[PDB]
C-alpha cells in the first residue's frame, strides 16, 4: 500500500508539472 | 471534636502563615520595583532595527 | 456564499472561487443540494467529499456554503422522533413526500417550524438581568414525561434585552434577546452545536448512584452506575432484545436514546417496529416509551458519513439533554458497524491503514467517544446535574476478541455484560455467561449500597463465590459422579444450581417478573446465601463422628424450606407491596433456620 | 478503628487541601504584583510617549525596524490618527535608510482611512501590498513582547533568586 | 424531457486503456452516458467517470481498440444512465446494458429509473413476514426464506451453484395456502452456461414469470456493474409499483466484485484489503439493501446472492463482507457434491434469521417449526453417531444410535437428495419429515410438544 | 518449539487451516475412543 | 487552555457572573420584603453587586480582575443552599412558613455537608414529584386524594420544615408517592388507601382548614 | 533575546489533514512555534514540520477543524518551543499543552528550556550505582531499581498497573540501611484514572512534591506527544539544575505511539510495524534517555513509563522497541491478575539491566545475586513442569518434579502476592527467597556456589 500510494502522488506530480 | 478544631486553627495558622509570606513578598519587590521599571523601559524604548541574517545582497 | 463545481472525480467534488471556507464546513452541492464536507483546501479551490451520489453533477454547478460544521440541531420536537445519522428526520421524509425512497438531496428542517409549541418563561428573569450559557429562561411542554428546559446556548452570555411572554410560538420565532457588549444576539427555541465538539460542563463528577435496571442478573453481580460505560455483545442467537427492552423500559432514566450505526435493514425495522409498541407505567397511567425516547437510524446502505457520524450525533443528543438534568442512557446497537463505516471512510480517504486494516486513530477516536460520557454538574445557575450512560455493544466478524474494535472497546468500557448463545439454547435467559462478564465499579457504588441496604455487598461477593466454585468443582463431579465428593461440595453445587434456576434466570414474559425492584433482588439472595450458610454449618459442625449431618438429610428434612426459597421469585411487587414482601422473606428466614435448628 | 481511619484520614486530607490552597494563594498574589508592575510600565510607557522629542525618535526607528521585518516592495503604515504627523516624518527619514540597507526601492504609503484604536499607547503597525503579511510594533505589543522573555531576571530581580539551582544548563 | 439539440466531439486529449480523454466539453456531468463514432463507422457506449474542467474523462464500454484522437467524434446525450422499465419486460431477457437478446423490440417503457436509485427510508421498512418457497426441500423444511429477506449461497467453484439457481428460478413460487415474479442476473457468466440458464428456463414455461439479464464473462466489465443495478431497478419498479412479490437472484457476486476492483483500477485508486475497493462494503450493501417489505404496499422483494468462494475460505472479503451485512447463509458443501447428492445443500452449517417468521400457522403449518428443529439435532446426532461407528464398530451401538444411522442414511436420501425437476412444496417437505421423524418412538424426539406430537406424529 | 516455521504465505494459511482441521477431528475421534473406553473399563468395574 | 475544571477562561468567569446576579434574583425572589436579615447577610458579598447596572460587561470585568467573589465552588455550594431554600417554601406556596423557620432551615442545610445528597434535597424532591403531578390532573378520585393530601403535606411542611424530621409528613410523603403510582384504572386499593390515611391521621378532622 | 517583532500572515495556502500549509513566509525557521487565530477567535498553536523556499508547514496542535484559508491568521514565534520551568512547578497541574489547569497563576520562569532538550554527553553520565527500594519483593528482589534506571512496566488492558505505579510512588526509598520529587504525565486516560492519581497523591500527603501534567482521551491526540517531553524538560531542571531526585512516570505509553502514528500517516512516513513510523524507536530514544545521573551534580532522574500491551502480545513494537531502549521491564499479565494476585508481576519475563550493579556486598546483602537467580531457576523450571504435567498427568511425575510445583505454588503466594500496603525491606525478600529455595536439596540448587550454600542454606 505504501509503495502504490507514494506512486500514485509521483504521478500527480508529474502531470501537474505538465500543466 | 478535638480533631476538628485543631484542623480550625491549623487552617487558622495556615492562613496566618500565608498573610506573612505575602506580606513579606510585597515588602521585598517594592525595593526592587522601580529599579526593573528602568531596565524594562529601556529595552522597550530601544528600538534596535535590524535586516534578517539571511538576506542577501 | 456561492462557489462553483470545478471537477467530479467520483464522490470526491473539487469545488472553486470557495476560498472563504473552513475544514469540515458543510456545502450543498448543485442543484439537488448534496450534502457534504470540505477536507483539503487549496488556494480558492476546495475538495469537497459528498455523502450522496454525485451522479449528475455538472461543472459550472453551484456550491453552496454552510457556515456550520457537521452539527446537531437541537430543540423542541427531538422527542419521539427518528433521525438520520446526520440528524435528517425520516419520519417527516417519509411523510411530507409520499415515497418510500429518501430522496437524493432530501433537505428537511430536523425540527419542524409549523408546531406550535407551549411555552413558560422561567418567570425568574427580568428584562436588564445578567444570563450566561447553560442558564434555563423557560420550559416547552412537550409531553406528559418529559418537559424540554430551553437553555442559553453555551459559548454565549449577556444582558436579557426581551423576554417572550408565555404563549405558543413556533422554532422560527424569538423568545429571547441578550445583549453582550453592544452585541445583540437573538436566541429562537433551537440551539446548534457541532457533533464533534463536546458539550461543556461545569465539572465532571464519580458515578456513584447505579443504574437501575429490571434484570437480576446483570445488577446483583455484575452492577452498572448512571454516567458509567459497558459494551455488550451483538449476536444474533445472545438475546440482547431483553436488555434494550428492560434498559429502556424500566430503567430509572430519563431520556432513552437508541442509536443504529449501519445494520441490516430487517434489523432496523425490528427495533423501528418494537420500541412505538412499548410502554410503561409511570403515574399510574400506561404511556408510549417514545414520549421520553429519541430515535437515530442508520441501516448498512445509509451514506457512510452518516453511519460514521451517527455514534456521535446519538451522544450529541444525549448530552444536549444532560445539560437539562436529566439522566440519558444511550444504546449504541453495533459500534462495530460504526467501526466498519469509519474504516471505509479512511480507505476512500487512501489514508495509511494500521490494526487489521482499521485506521490508526481507532483506538482515540473510542476513547474520546467513551470519555463523554459520565456524571457531571451542568452549566447554568440552576445548579442542576444529570448523567450520560453508553451500554454500545460490540459485534466482530468471527465474534472473535481479537478485532481491534472490540479489543479496544473492552479496554475502555469499566463493566462487560458477556452474553452467550449457549445459554440461550438451553433456553435460559437473560443470556449472561457470568465467568467473562465483570464490574469495575464495584468499589464506587458501595457508599450507596452501605448506605441504602447494608447486607449487599458481602452477598454479592459470596454469590460469586458460590458460583465460581461450580465451575471449579465442574472436573471434580465429571470424574468422579458426585460419589467421592464432599457434603458441603454437593451443598455448593445444588445451591448454585438453585441461584442459577431461581434467581439469575429471569422470565420476562410474565407478568410478575417483567422488572424485579432492589430490595426484592437483594431479599431473594439473601435469604438463598443465609440457607447457604445454615446448611454449611449444619454439616461442618456435625462432620466430626458419630451423627454428622449430610445434604441428602438437609434436602429430604426441610424440602418445604427449599421449595419456598426456588417460589421467592414470584412475589409480584405490583400486588404485593413492599412491607408484605418483605414481611414474607423474614418469614422464610425464621422458618429455614428453625428447620436447620432441628438437626441440632 | 473504621472511624478512627476516616477521621485520621480527613485530618491529613484537609490539612493537605489547605496547604495546597495556600500555596495557590500566594502565587495568585505573586502573579497580581507582577501584573501591577507591568501596569505601572504601560503608564510609564505612555508618558514617554507625550513627550514629542523623545516620541518621535521612537518612531523613527519603529517605522524602519518594521520596514526591515517585511522587506517588501510596498507598504501600508497604520497609526492612530493623532501622532499621524510624526509617523509621516519617521516614513519620511526611514526610506532613504531602507534603500541603504536593503538595496531595494520601496513605494511606503501611510494610510489615512484605517487607523489603530485610539487608546493604543503608541506606535505603529505596517501592512504589505495586500494586507495579508503585517509587522505590529506598538508599544504594547513590544512590552509584551519583551517582558515574557525578560521574565525569569524580574522574577529574580523582585522576590530574590532561588537559593536551590545551581547549574544554568 | 430536455429538448436540447446535442453536442457531439471530436476534440480528443488522449486515449488510456479504456478511457478516452476528451476536451473543450461544455458543463459535463459526471456519470453522463456519450456515443463514440469511430472512424470505420463502428459505434461504442461509455460513461463519463471524470469532469475536471472542460476535460471529460470518459470509459467505454467496448474495447478502446480503433479509437484515434483525430476522428472518433464523441456524441453527449446531457443525461445519465436511466432504464426503461415496464411490467412487459418480465418474461424478456435482456444483456448487461439492458438492450435485448431475445430477437424481441427494444423495451416500450412506461417510465425512466434511475438505476443507482435511493435508499428505502427505513421508517416505512416493514419486518419480513410470510415464506416465499422455493420448491428445494433442503431450504424450504430446514432454513427457509422470509417474504423479504436476503439470504446468500455460498458455494465453492465447481459446485453446482447455477444448477440450483436455475431450479429456483423453476420451481420458485408463493406458498398457496399471479403476483409472483423473479428477476434472475448473471454477472460475469460463460457462454455454456448462459445458454443453459436461457433454454432452461424457456422450455419449462417458466419464462412467463422470469426477466432475465445475462452478463457474459466477455461482456464489458462495466456493464457488469450496472447489470445488478439494472436487474434492481425493474425489480423496485414490480415489487413496489405494481402490487407483486419479486424474487431477485444475483449470480456469482464474486464476478461481479472483480469487475468492481477493475473500474477501482481505471479510477487510479489505491487497492483496499486483499487489492479490494475499501468501499466495497458499501457498494455491496448499495445492492443487498435494496430489497424487503414497505409500509402501505402489497409488493415485496428478496434476493438470493449466489458467491463463490475463493479457495473455499469463508473468511476471504467477498463472502465474509456479504455475509455480515445478510440474514444467514444456504452454504452449498463439497462432500455432498462428491457424493452425488443433488442439491449438496449442507444443513447444519447454514442459517436462516428471519424463519422464525417465515414459518408458522397461517403462513405454512403449524408443525413447521417443530419439525425443522427435530430434524436439525438428528441430523447433527446421526452425524456424531457415525463418526463413533467409525470408531468402536456396528457392534459396540445401541438401538438408539442404529435409528439415529437409519435416519441419517433416508434423511439425505430422502430429504436432502431431490433432483432438479421434482418440485416439493412446502406440505410435502414437511410430511417427508414426518416420515423420517417417524423412524423414532415419540419419547426420543425431545425437541417437539407433546400436543404437536399427538396431532400429527401418527398415521 | 512455538510455531511450525512455515514462511508466511497464502499457501500456508490453506496448509495450517487444513493441518488445524486434521488436528480437530482427530481430537474429537479421539475423545470418543477415550469415552467409550471409560465407559466399558467403569462397565467392567462394575461387573 | 486554562480549563479551569470543565471552563476555558471566558467560560469560567461567565458562569460566575451568571451565578451572582442568579443567586441576586433568588433572594428577591425568596424574600422580596427583606425581612430575612440573617440570611441576606451571608449573601452580602455577592448582593453588594445587586441595583447596578454592569451591562454584564462591568461585572465580568470585576470577576476577571479579582474584585468580586470569583470562586466557582464556593459559589455552587451556597447558590444551591439558596434555590434549594427557595424549593422548600416554592413547593408550598399555597400556605405561610414562619419566619424564625425559614432561617432555622436555612441555617441547617448551610451546616450540611453535601446538600446535593441529602435527605433534605430528596424530601423536596418528592414534594416536587408530588406538586407537579397536580398542575394539569384531571378530576378524578385519585386526583381528589392526591390534592387533599398534598395540601395537608404542604400545611405541615410550613410548619415543621424539613430538616427537623417528623414521622407524621414522612408517612405522609409514603402515602401520597404510593397513591401517586397507584394504577389508574384501580378504583379500590386507591379508595382504601385514602381513607386508611384519613382514618390513621391523629387528628379528628385532617382537611378541616387546609384546603377551600 | 528577541527584540524584532514577530510577523503575522493572512497566507495559508491550503490545508491537508492535520498541516496547514502557509507560503509567502519570510525565512522560515525549521521547527519553530505558530500561533494562528481562528476566524471566530479561536486561537490554536502549531509546530512547523517543514520548510521550503517560501513554504512552511505547520502541523496544528489542537487540530485543524474550522480551520479557513482567507481568514486565518497566523504569526511565527521566531523559536522553538522553549517552555517556562520554574522550581516551584511541584505542586501544580498542568495541561498537556503546559498550562495551569489547577486555577492558578501561569509559570513565573526561572529559565526557557528547549522542549527537545539535548543529548547528555556519554562522558560525563555517569554510571547508576545506588538501589531503589520500592517494597515490592517481586522487584526489590528479583529485579532491582536502580537510581536513575529506565523500568517501564509492561502492562495489559484492565490490569492495576496504575495501582502499581501508585503504590511505588508512596513506598519507594532507599535501601541504605529520602523524597523524591514526583513529575506525572498522565497522557491518553480518562477522568477517573487522572483522579484516581491526583487524590492518591494527595492522600500520600505529598502533593507538595508532585507535578502533574494531563492530558486526557477527549483532548486533542497531537499534543499527547509533547506532554512527556513537558514532564521530562521540568524534570531536568529540577534534577540536573537544582539537584533534587525526580521520579518520572509517564502512562500508559501506547497513547504516545498511537498519536504518533496517527502524524506519521498524516505525514506520509515510511512505516515499519503495526503502521508505527520506521523511526519510532529514535522518537522513543529522545523520550526514554532523558533519565540517568551526571557526573559531578547531585540529582538524578528515574523513569518508570509504564505501557499497555496491545493483545497482550509481547512483541507489539510498542513493548519491543521500549524494551530495547529502556533498562528491561517489570512485566505484569493476567494470569496473576485472574487468581487475585497483587501485585500481578510475573518475573520470568522480566529483567533489571543495572540489577547486576545495584545488589551485593556494599549495596544489599552479599548473597542478593545468587538467591535471584536461584529463584529464577527454580520458578521457569515449575512452569516447565506445569506445562508436562497438563498432557503427562501427576501420575508421571518424580519427586525432583514435585518439589518444583511445591516452589512454584509457595513462590507465588508468599514472594510475589503482597497487597496494596505491605512494604517489605529488600531484606526481608531475601530472607523469604531463601525460605522457599530451603524447600529443594543442597544438590539442586545449581546456580548458586557451596561458598553460599554453606552459611545461608542451613538457616
Amino acid at each position: 500500500f505504501y509503495r502504490l500510494k507514494k506512486i500514485q502522488e509521483k504521478k500527480k506530480i508529474i502531470k501537474e508539472k505538465s500543466e | 471534636q478535638a480533631a476538628m478544631g485543631s484542623q480550625g486553627n491549623l487552617s487558622a495558622e495556615v492562613e496566618q502563615a500565608t498573610r506573612r509570606q505575602v506580606q513579606g513578598m510585597q515588602s521585598s519587590q517594592q525595593r526592587n520595583r522601580e529599579r526593573v521599571l528602568t531596565q524594562l523601559l529601556g529595552m522597550v524604548c530601544d528600538v534596535r532595527p535590524q535586516v534578517h541574517p539571511n538576506y542577501r545582497i | 456564499t456561492f462557489g462553483y463545481v470545478h471537477g467530479v472525480s467520483g464522490p470526491v467534488v473539487t469545488a472553486c472561487d470557495m476560498a472563504g471556507a473552513a475544514m469540515y464546513e458543510l456545502v450543498r452541492v448543485g442543484h439537488s443540494e448534496l450534502v457534504g464536507e470540505i477536507i483539503r483546501l487549496e488556494g480558492d479551490m476546495a475538495t469537497i467529499q459528498v455523502y450522496e451520489e454525485t451522479s449528475g453533477v455538472s461543472v459550472g454547478d453551484p456550491v453552496l456554503r454552510t457556515g456550520k460544521p457537521l452539527s446537531v440541531e437541537l430543540g423542541p420536537g427531538i422527542m419521539g422522533a427518528i433521525f438520520d445519522g446526520i440528524q435528517r428526520p425520516l419520519s417527516d421524509i417519509s411523510s411530507q413526500t409520499q415515497s418510500i425512497y429518501i430522496p437524493r438531496g432530501v433537505n428537511v428542517s430536523a425540527l419542524s417550524r409549523d408546531i406550535k409549541w407551549e411555552f413558560i418563561p422561567s418567570k425568574n428573569l427580568r428584562v436588564g438581568s445578567h444570563i450566561t450559557g447553560g442558564d434555563i429562561y423557560g420550559i416547552v411542554n412537550e409531553n406528559s414525561l418529559i418537559k424540554h428546559k430551553i437553555m442559553l446556548p453555551p459559548r454565549s452570555r449577556g444582558s436579557v434585552t426581551y423576554i417572550a411572554p408565555p404563549g405558543n410560538y413556533d422554532a422560527s420565532d424569538v423568545v429571547l434577546e441578550l445583549e453582550f457588549e453592544g452585541v445583540k444576539e437573538k436566541l429562537s427555541m433551537v440551539q446548534v452545536w457541532p457533533v464533534r465538539q463536546v458539550r461543556p460542563v461545569t465539572e465532571k463528577l464519580p458515578a456513584n448512584h447505579p443504574l437501575l435496571t429490571g434484570q437480576r442478573v446483570l445488577d446483583a453481580l455484575f452492577p452498572c452506575v448512571q454516567g458509567g460505560t459497558t459494551a455488550i455483545p451483538g449476536a444474533f442467537g445472545c438475546g440482547k432484545t431483553v436488555i434494550s427492552q428492560s434498559l429502556s423500559k424500566y430503567s430509572n432514566s430519563d431520556v432513552i436514546i437508541y442509536v443504529g450505526c449501519g445494520e441490516r435493514g430487517n434489523e432496523m425495522s425490528e427495533v423501528l417496529r418494537d420500541f412505538p409498541e412499548l410502554t410503561m407505567e409511570v403515574d399510574g397511567k400506561v404511556e408510549s416509551i417514545m414520549k421520553r425516547t429519541a430515535l437515530v437510524a442508520n441501516t448498512s446502505n445509509m451514506p457512510v458519513a452518516a453511519r460514521e457520524a451517527s455514534i456521535y450525533t446519538g451522544i450529541t443528543l444525549s448530552e444536549y439533554f444532560r445539560d437539562m438534568g436529566y439522566h440519558v442512557s444511550m444504546m449504541a446497537d453495533s459500534t462495530s458497524r460504526w467501526a466498519e463505516a469509519l474504516r471505509e471512510i479512511s480507505g476512500r480517504l487512501a489514508e495509511m491503514p494500521a490494526d487489521s486494516g482499521y485506521p490508526a486513530y481507532l483506538g482515540a477516536r473510542l476513547a474520546s467517544f467513551y470519555e463523554r460520557a459520565g456524571r457531571v454538574k451542568c452549566l447554568g445557575n440552576p445548579e442542576r446535574e444529570g448523567s450520560v450512560s453508553i451500554v454500545g455493544a460490540v459485534s466482530p466478524p468471527g465474534g472473535d476478541f481479537s478485532d481491534p474494535v472490540t479489543s479496544a472497546t473492552l479496554g475502555i468500557v469499566q463493566v462487560f455484560w458477556g452474553l452467550d448463545k449457549k445459554l440461550a439454547q438451553r433456553k435460559h435467559f437473560p443470556s449472561v455467561n457470568w465467568l467473562i462478564s465483570y464490574s469495575k465499579y464495584m468499589r464506587a457504588l458501595d457508599e450507596y449500597y452501605d448506605k441504602h441496604f447494608t447486607e449487599f455487598v458481602p452477598l454479592r461477593t459470596k454469590a460469586k463465590e458460590i458460583l465460581q466454585e461450580e465451575e471449579d468443582l465442574a472436573e471434580i463431579v465429571q470424574l468422579v459422579g458426585k460419589a467421592s465428593l464432599a457434603e458441603t461440595d454437593k451443598i455448593t453445587l445444588e445451591v448454585a444450581k438453585l441461584i442459577k434456576d431461581d434467581f439469575l434466570q429471569q422470565n420476562g414474559y410474565t407478568p410478575y417478573d417483567r422488572f424485579c425492584p432492589f430490595y426484592k433482588t437483594v431479599g431473594m439472595l439473601s435469604n438463598m446465601i443465609s440457607f447457604y450458610d445454615m446448611a454449611r454449618r449444619a454439616v461442618e459442625t456435625t462432620a466430626q463422628s458419630d451423627n454428622k449431618i449430610t445434604w441428602s438429610i438437609i434436602r429430604e428434612h426441610m424440602g418445604e424450606i427449599l421449595y419456598k426459597l426456588s417460589s421467592m421469585k414470584f412475589k409480584d411487587p405490583v400486588k404485593d407491596g413492599e412491607a408484605k414482601i418483605k414481611a414474607d422473606y423474614a418469614q422464610l428466614l425464621e422458618d429455614m433456620q428453625n428447620a436447620f435448628r432441628s438437626l441440632e | 478503628e473504621k472511624k478512627e481511619k476516616q477521621i485520621e484520614q480527613q485530618k491529613k486530607i484537609q490539612m493537605s487541601n489547605l496547604m495546597n490552597q495556600a500555596r495557590l494563594k500566594v502565587l495568585r498574589a505573586r502573579d497580581d504584583l507582577i501584573t501591577d508592575l507591568l501596569n505601572e510600565a504601560k503608564q510609564r510607557l505612555s508618558k514617554v510617549v507625550k513627550d514629542t522629542t523623545r516620541y518621535q525618535v521612537l518612531l523613527d526607528g519603529l517605522v524602519l525596524q518594521g520596514l526591515y521585518q517585511l522587506l517588501e516592495p510596498r507598504m501600508i503604515v497604520r497609526c492612530r490618527k493623532q501622532d499621524f504627523p510624526l509617523v509621516k516624518a519617521a516614513v519620511q527619514k526611514a526610506i532613504p535608510m531602507y534603500k541603504i540597507a536593503t538595496k531595494k526601492d520601496v513605494d511606503v504609503q501611510i494610510d489615512l482611512e484605517a487607523y489603530l484604536p485610539e487608546d493604543i499607547a503608541g506606535g505603529v503597525e505596517i501592512y504589505n501590498g495586500d494586507r495579508k503579511i503585517k509587522v505590529s510594533n506598538t508599544l504594547e505589543s513590544r512590552l509584551d513582547l519583551i517582558a515574557q522573555q525578560m521574565m525569569p531576571e524580574v522574577r529574580g530581580a523582585l522576590f530574590g533568586a532561588n537559593a536551590n539551582r545551581k547549574f544554568l544548563d | 424531457y430536455l429538448s436540447q439539440p446535442r453536442l457531439t466531439y471530436k476534440t480528443v486529449s488522449g486515449v488510456n486503456g479504456p478511457l478516452v480523454i476528451l476536451d473543450h466539453v461544455k458543463f459535463p456531468r459526471y456519470a453522463e452516458i456519450v456515443h463514440l463514432t469511430l472512424p470505420d463507422g463502428t459505434k461504442r457506449s461509455g460513461q463519463v467517470l471524470e469532469v475536471s474542467g472542460s476535460k471529460a474523462v470518459v470509459q467505454v464500454f467496448e474495447g478502446t481498440s480503433g479509437i484515434d484522437a483525430k476522428k472518433t467524434s464523441c456524441e453527449f446525450t446531457g443525461d445519465i444512465l436511466r432504464t426503461p422499465v415496464s411490467e412487459d419486460m418480465l418474461g424478456r431477457v435482456f444483456n448487461g446494458s439492458g438492450k435485448p437478446i431475445d430477437r424481441g423490440p427494444v423495451v416500450l417503457a412506461e417510465d425512466f429509473l434511475d438505476i443507482m436509485g435511493q435508499p428505502i427510508n427505513p421508517q416505512c421498512r416493514i419486518y419480513p413476514e410470510e415464506m416465499i418457497q422455493t420448491g428445494i426441500s433442503a431450504i424450504d423444511g430446514m432454513n427457509s426464506i422470509a417474504r423479504g429477506q436476503k439470504i446468500p449461497i455460498f458455494s465453492a467453484a465447481g459446485l453446482p451453484h447455477n444448477e440450483i439457481a436455475a431450479q429456483i428460478c423453476r420451481q420458485a413460487g408463493l406458498v398457496k395456502k399471479e403476483n409472483f415474479a423473479i428477476v434472475f442476473a448473471a454477472m460475469g457468466v460463460n457462454m455454456e452456461t448462459a445458454r443453459f440458464f436461457k433454454s432452461d428456463f424457456e422450455e419449462n414455461g417458466s419464462m412467463d414469470n422470469v426477466c432475465l439479464f445475462l452478463n457474459l464473462a466477455n461482456d464489458p466489465t462495466i456493464e457488469r456493474i450496472i447489470t445488478p443495478r439494472l436487474a434492481l431497478t425493474t425489480a423496485e419498479f414490480l415489487a413496489y409499483q405494481c402490487e407483486k412479490h419479486v424474487l431477485v437472484i444475483l449470480t456469482d457476486m464474486s464476478s461481479y466484485a472483480e469487475a468492481l476492483r477493475e473500474v477501482s483500477a481505471a479510477r487510479e485508486e489505491v487497492p483496499g484489503r486483499r487489492g479490494f475497493p475499501g468501499y466495497m462494503y458499501t457498494d455491496l450493501a448499495t445492492i443487498y439493501e435494496r430489497a424487503g417489505r414497505v409500509e402501505g404496499r402489497n409488493g415485496s422483494i428478496t434476493q438470493i446472492p449466489i458467491l463463490t468462494m475463493p479457495n473455499d475460505d469463508i473468511t476471504h472479503p467477498i463472502p465474509d463482507l456479504t455475509g455480515y451485512i445478510t440474514e444467514g447463509q444456504i452454504y452449498v458443501d463439497r462432500q455432498l457434491h462428491n457424493r452425488q447428492i443433488y442439491p449438496p445443500i449442507n444443513v447444519l452449517p447454514s442459517l436462516s434469521r428471519l424463519m422464525k417468521s417465515a414459518i408458522g400457522e397461517g403462513m405454512t403449518r403449524k408443525d413447521h417449526a417443530d419439525v425443522s428443529n427435530q430434524l436439525y439435532a438428528c441430523y447433527a446426532i446421526g452425524k456424531d453417531v457415525q463418526a463413533m461407528k467409525a470408531v468402536v464398530g456396528e457392534e459396540a451401538l445401541t438401538s438408539d444410535d442404529l435409528l439415529y444411522l437409519e435416519f441419517l442414511q433416508k434423511f439425505e436420501k430422502n430429504f436432502i437428495t431431490q433432483g432438479p425437476y421434482e418440485n416439493r412444496t412446502v406440505y410435502e417437505t414437511l410430511d417427508i419429515g414426518w416420515q423420517l421423524l417417524r423412524i423414532f418412538p415419540k419419547e426420543m424426539l425431545k425437541r417437539i410438544p407433546q400436543s404437536t406430537l399427538s396431532e400429527f406424529y401418527p398415521r | 518449539k512455538d510455531r511450525i516455521e512455515i514462511f508466511p504465505s497464502r499457501m500456508a494459511q490453506t496448509i495450517m487451516k487444513a493441518r488445524l482441521k486434521g488436528a480437530q477431528t482427530g481430537r474429537n475421534l479421539l475423545k470418543k475412543k477415550s469415552d467409550a473406553l471409560t465407559l466399558r473399563f467403569r462397565q467392567i468395574l462394575k461387573k | 487552555g486554562i480549563k479551569m475544571g470543565g471552563l476555558t477562561s471566558e467560560q469560567y468567569h461567565s458562569q460566575v457572573v451568571g451565578k451572582i446576579g442568579y443567586i441576586a434574583r433568588c433572594m428577591q425572589t425568596i424574600d422580596p420584603e427583606n425581612n430575612l436579615k440573617k440570611i441576606r447577610e451571608d449573601y452580602q458579598d455577592v448582593l453588594i453587586w445587586a441595583e447596578k447596572n454592569y451591562r454584564f460587561e462591568e461585572i465580568l470585568e470585576a470577576s476577571k480582575s479579582g474584585k468580586c467573589p470569583n470562586d466557582l465552588d464556593a459559589l455552587s455550594r451556597r447558590s444551591l443552599i439558596l434555590q434549594e431554600l427557595l424549593r422548600l417554601v416554592s413547593s408550598i406556596s399555597p400556605f405561610k412558613m414562619k419566619l424564625d423557620l425559614i432561617e432555622s432551615q436555612y441555617e441547617k442545610m448551610k451546616q450540611h455537608v453535601n446538600l446535593w445528597k441529602s435527605d433534605y434535597h430528596v424530601k423536596l424532591n418528592q414534594l416536587n414529584q408530588l406538586t407537579d403531578y397536580l398542575k394539569n390532573a384531571a378530576p378524578t378520585p385519585k386526583n381528589n386524594f392526591l390534592r387533599a393530601m398534598t395540601s395537608v403535606l404542604q400545611m405541615q411542611i410550613a410548619q415543621y420544615g424539613i430538616t427537623e424530621d417528623n414521622e407524621g409528613i414522612n408517612q405522609l410523603f409514603k402515602l401520597g408517592l404510593h397513591l401517586l403510582a397507584m394504577a389508574n384504572e384501580k378504583i379500590d386499593e386507591q379508595y382504601h388507601l385514602f381513607k386508611g390515611y384519613v382514618k390513621d391521621q391523629p387528628e379528628e378532622s385532617p382537611f378541616e382548614g387546609i384546603l377551600p
